[PDB]
C-alpha cells in the first residue's frame, strides 16, 4: 500500500506542478510575439523555452532529496534534462484534436509548421509529436505525470554525474513511489504495464533530447540565430 | 559550468 512518506511525496509534487504550471499561460503575452507570414517563430518559442526553462527548475527544486544534492550534481541534472521535461510537461497543452499545442489562443496555438519556422525539422519534430500522442493515450493521473518529471530530473545517468549513487537512492525513492501508486491507485486495464510503459517514454525523451541537441547545435553554430536566444537559453542548452 | 543563471536560479 501507500506508505504516508509516499503519499506525502506525491502531495509535494502536486503542489509543485501547480506552482510552475499556469494553465491561464497568462504570462505568454510578456514573450516576443510569434510571427507566421523562415525562422519567424523563433523568438516567440525561444522565449516559451527560456520561461519553461524557469519553471522547470522551480520544479526540481521542490523535489523531495533533490535539495541534498551538490550544487554541481543540481546543475548538471538540470542542463541534461531540461528539454525532456518541458517536452513532458508540454503535453498538457497539446491536443490529439488536431495534433497541435493549445495554450488558450489561436496566438499561442503550435503546430508541426510553427516549430519548424523555429529552425528544426521533422526528424525531431514527427518523433516529438508522436511522443506527445502516445503520452496522451497513456491517460497519466496528474500524480503520474507529476512523478515521471521528477524521475526525469534526478536521473543517475546524466552526463557529468558526480555522486551517481545519491541521484540513484533519490529517484529510487520517486520510482518506488509511483510504483506503488499505480498498483493502489490505478485501476485495471488502464494500469496495465503501465510503469513499464512510462519508463519506456523516458528512453524516448533521451532520443528526441540527443536530436534535439544536434539541431540545436546546427541552428545555434550560426550567431544570427545565436542572436535571437535568450541568455538561459544559451547558459543551459549550450552555444 | 559556468553556469551562473542557472546556478542563481537553483539557490
Ligand atoms: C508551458 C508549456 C510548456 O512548458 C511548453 C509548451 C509547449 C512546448 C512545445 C511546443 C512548441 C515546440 C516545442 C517548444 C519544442 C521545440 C523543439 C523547442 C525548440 C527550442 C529551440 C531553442 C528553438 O531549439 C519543445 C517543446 C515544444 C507550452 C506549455 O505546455
Amino acid at each position: 500500500k501507500l506508505s504516508e512518506e509516499q503519499q506525502h511525496i506525491i502531495a509535494i509534487l502536486l503542489d509543485a506542478h501547480h506552482k510552475t504550471y499556469d494553465p491561464t499561460y497568462a504570462d505568454f503575452r510578456d514573450f516576443r510575439p510569434p510571427v507566421r507570414m523562415p525562422l519567424s517563430m523563433l523568438p516567440h518559442l525561444a522565449d516559451l523555452v527560456s520561461y519553461s526553462i524557469q519553471k522547470v527548475i522551480g520544479f526540481a527544486k521542490m523535489i523531495p532529496g533533490f535539495r541534498d544534492l551538490t550544487s554541481d550534481d543540481q546543475i548538471v541534472l538540470l542542463k541534461s534534462s531540461a528539454i525532456e521535461v518541458i517536452m513532458l510537461r508540454s503535453n498538457q497543452s497539446f491536443t490529439m484534436d488536431d495534433m497541435s499545442w493549445d495554450c488558450g489562443s489561436q496566438d499561442y496555438k503550435y503546430d508541426v509548421t510553427d516549430v519548424s519556422k523555429a529552425g528544426h525539422t521533422l526528424e525531431l519534430i514527427e518523433p516529438l509529436i508522436k511522443f506527445q500522442v502516445g503520452l496522451k493515450k497513456l491517460n497519466l493521473h496528474e500524480e503520474e505525470h507529476v512523478l515521471l518529471m521528477a524521475i526525469c530530473i534526478v536521473s543517475p545517468d546524466r552526463p557529468g554525474v558526480q555522486d551517481a549513487k545519491l541521484v540513484e537512492a533519490i529517484q529510487d525513492r520517486l520510482s518506488n513511489t509511483l510504483q506503488t501508486y499505480i498498483r493502489c491507485r490505478h485501476p485495471p486495464p488502464g494500469s496495465h504495464q503501465l510503469y513499464a510503459k512510462m519508463i519506456q517514454k523516458l528512453a524516448d525523451l533521451r532520443s528526441l533530447n540527443e536530436e534535439h541537441s544536434k539541431q540545436y547545435r546546427s541552428l545555434s553554430f550560426q550567431p544570427e540565430n545565436s542572436m535571437k536566444l535568450t541568455p538561459l537559453v544559451l547558459e543551459v542548452f549550450g552555444n | 559550468k559556468n553556469h551562473p543563471m542557472l546556478m542563481n536560479l537553483l539557490k
